[PDB]
């Protein structure tokens, strides 16, 4: 497809429209499994190498299992249909780091991805092309209060690779963010429409 | 209670016919079942049904004789009264309950069912499948194997319907 | 354990009229569709199912008096006969 962002749109919602396979019971299942993954290093990489992007996986232990328990038939066998789009989510969560993935756990628990989806959604449109360095500066109407160093939208914008900043052009965006901003992006897409 | 209730001996009868054929019953001591009835009476810029409050009171009455908890909303618009639909496929007692009816009163055409702020200009439709997927097993998990009745009080178009035959 | 389900089955649908036509309505005793759907359910919902009780509806405006409708049932994928137990 395109390099761009609206060529990631289409890339990240072909993953999420096919995604309403999931019930409305199994979505805030597999809703509260990841939120306890995001908060266990260890529990996101057993449960990665559990799927392994053809045999039946053995169940697990903690937040790893829950996840892994929302996936499989009864015979323990992946449904390929459903696996898929948790191994692009997660493939997505690896290019994030740790400090990112308990921030994501905090808005899934307080019924906050709204925040920043945008945020970094009309972050990642303005910054065309990514090549580039660019002075950029979000708008009052992407939130303006929460902003401030150490906020939720603060840090997970520190932790791609940009230098943020609290007057002026707020946001600065680098080339070497391109990986981590898409990856933040396509984490916040594909679990909203999972809510 | 204006319903003629089913005895014992005729229900023993008709589950001993046919079990395996029959959607299969909660008792009464813990079953919690639900109705929901959506009525739009008064219009902006459509004639008023004029009595239908009696049609309310009729099948309010109905369903409440049959063991249901009817739930009663009026005059909404298309994307209100999937506010409220919504919000009735995910109720904590359908788990429990094993069956549901729900009842639409309004103005109607080909199309679908009218809200409050239909007009000819700007239509304000709710159609008859945006209600049906949206208490589908996706949407509503809790009703999977269980029966769905949509009664529609709703006019379709403009012909009166009528043919004359010799005789 | 996740298994494999129909998007939509065991629904029915209970018009008021055919298509392209209009329902009928009376400002003192409500609707003639509302009022003979309670008439037959406060009577056969103690023997018959539900599909055969809209079917009983039916046939009582077999003969067009007045504003003729015609009930139709649509959208059908119930898997069973929906039989309501009345005191049960």
């Amino acid at each position: 497809f395109t390099e761009d962002f609206q060529g990631l749109r289409a890339e990240v919602e072909t993953i999420s429209k096919e995604l309403e396979l999931l019930d409305r019971e199994l979505c805030q299942l597999l809703l509260e499994g990841l939120e306890g993954v995001l908060r266990d290093q260890l529990a996101l990489r057993a449960l990665e190498e559990a799927l392994e992007q053809l045999g039946p996986v053995e169940p697990l232990d903690g937040p790893a299992g829950a996840v892994l328990e929302c996936l499989v038939l009864s015979s323990g066998m992946l449904v390929p249909e459903l696996a898929i789009p948790v191994v692009y989510l997660l493939g997505a969560l690896t290019m994030l780091s740790e400090t990112q993935h308990k921030l994501l756990a905090e808005a899934l628990e307080s019924q906050t991805l709204l925040g920043p989806l945008e945020l970094v959604g009309s972050l990642l449109e303005q910054s065309a092309p990514w090549q580039e360095r660019s002075t950029m500066s979000l708008p009052p109407g992407l939130l303006g209060n929460s902003w401030g160093e150490g906020a939720p939208a603060w840090v997970l914008l520190d932790e791609c690779g940009l230098e943020l900043g609290e007057d002026t052009p707020h946001v600065c965006w680098e080339p070497q963010a391109q990986g981590r901003m898409c990856a933040l992006y396509a984490s916040l897409a594909l679990l909203s429409g999972l809510s | 209670g204006n319903v003629k209730l089913c005895s014992l001996e005729e229900a023993q009868r008709i589950w001993k016919q046919k079990s395996a054929e029959i959607y299969p019953i909660m008792d009464k001591s813990s079953r919690t079942r639900l109705a929901l009835i959506i009525c739009n009476e008064e219009f902006d810029s459509i004639p008023r049904r004029t009595g239908a409050e009696v049609d309310i009171t009729g099948m309010t009455m109905l369903l409440q004789n049959l063991g249901y908890s009817v739930d009663v909303k009026k005059n909404l618009t298309a994307s209100d009264m999937t506010t409220e639909l919504e919000a009735f496929a995910h109720r904590p007692e359908h788990k429990t309950s094993d069956s549901t009816f729900l009842v639409f009163m309004s103005h109607g055409i080909r199309e679908g069912i009218c809200g409050k702020k239909h007009s000819e200009q700007v239509p304000d439709i709710l159609q008859l499948n945006a209600i049906f997927n949206m208490l589908n097993t996706k949407n509503c998990p809790s009703l999977k194997d269980k029966p769905k009745v949509i009664i529609i009080q709703a006019a379709r178009g403009d012909s009166p319907g009528v043919v004359w035959f010799k005789d | 354990a996740i298994k494999k389900a129909h998007i939509e089955k065991d629904f029915i649908a209970f018009c008021s009229s055919t298509p392209d036509n209009v329902s009928w309505r009376h400002p003192t005793m409500g609707s003639v569709f509302i009022g003979r759907l309670i008439e037959h359910m406060q009577e056969y919902a103690c023997s018959c199912d539900v599909e055969e009780i809209f079917r009983k509806v039916r046939f009582s405006f077999e003969q067009p008096d007045g504003r003729a409708q015609m009930p139709t049932t649509e959208r059908v994928t119930l898997t069973r006969c929906f039989y309501l137990f009345p005191g049960h």
